[PDB]
């Protein structure tokens, strides 16, 4: 079976942007 | 004290750590072991980027409980492909490797141990491990996956090397 972590270059960055961004609290 | 994914964090397939040598074992240190794509970036942001060292160094991102070495069990019967890049290219490239690798984009299973990625006089080089060198399908599917990922020009050159030669 496929590993159940998979993640594509744009996903990595897509989560790369919300860590960036919380700076601001939620 | 095992490291873990953080609450709402995108967990990793395996926890790994980064380690770095520096030509000045205990030649290779650890920085850090992380466990999901934030942790990840949280220290990839305080590393300099390879590019921007021109001192004889390497930057080593492995599987936890893999030593960066050889003689390490998970790689004494490995090998590895390596691609001499010119120098203005490794910090591209090297981001690119680290990502597919976390991402699980290489589909080998087991196989992958690390990926190291090395700054010398006038060239750096980057390489991916894998546990076995004999295993032709998986040490072909890795280049496939190194020629999608890295986007470097399709007549580069990449040399597979047996750890043991």
């Amino acid at each position: 079976p496929w590993p159940e972590y998979i993640y594509t270059r744009l996903e990595m960055y897509n989560i790369l942007k919300a860590e960036h961004d919380s700076i601001l609290a939620e | 004290k095992a490291v873990v994914p953080g609450p709402a964090e995108h967990p990793l397939q395996y926890n790994y750590t980064f380690w770095y040598s520096r030509r000045t074992e205990q030649n290779i240190k650890q920085i850090g072991t992380f466990a999901s794509v934030e942790q990840f970036w949280r220290f990839y942001s305080h590393m300099v980027r390879p590019g921007d060292l021109t001192g004889h160094s390497d930057f080593h991102l492995f599987k936890e409980g893999i030593k960066p070495m050889w003689e390490d069990d998970a790689n004494k019967n490995g090998g590895k492909w390596i691609i001499r890049l010119r120098k203005g290219l490794a910090s591209r490239c090297w981001e690119n490797l680290i990502l597919a690798m976390l991402g699980e984009q290489f589909m080998v299973g087991e196989e992958i141990c690390g990926a190291v990625v090395s700054v010398r006089f006038q060239e750096d080089i980057i390489s991916i491990w894998n546990k076995t060198a004999s295993d032709q399908a998986t040490t072909a599917r890795i280049r496939d996956t190194l020629r999608r990922v890295l986007n470097l020009p399709p007549n580069t050159i990449m040399e597979y090397k047996t750890h043991t030669d």
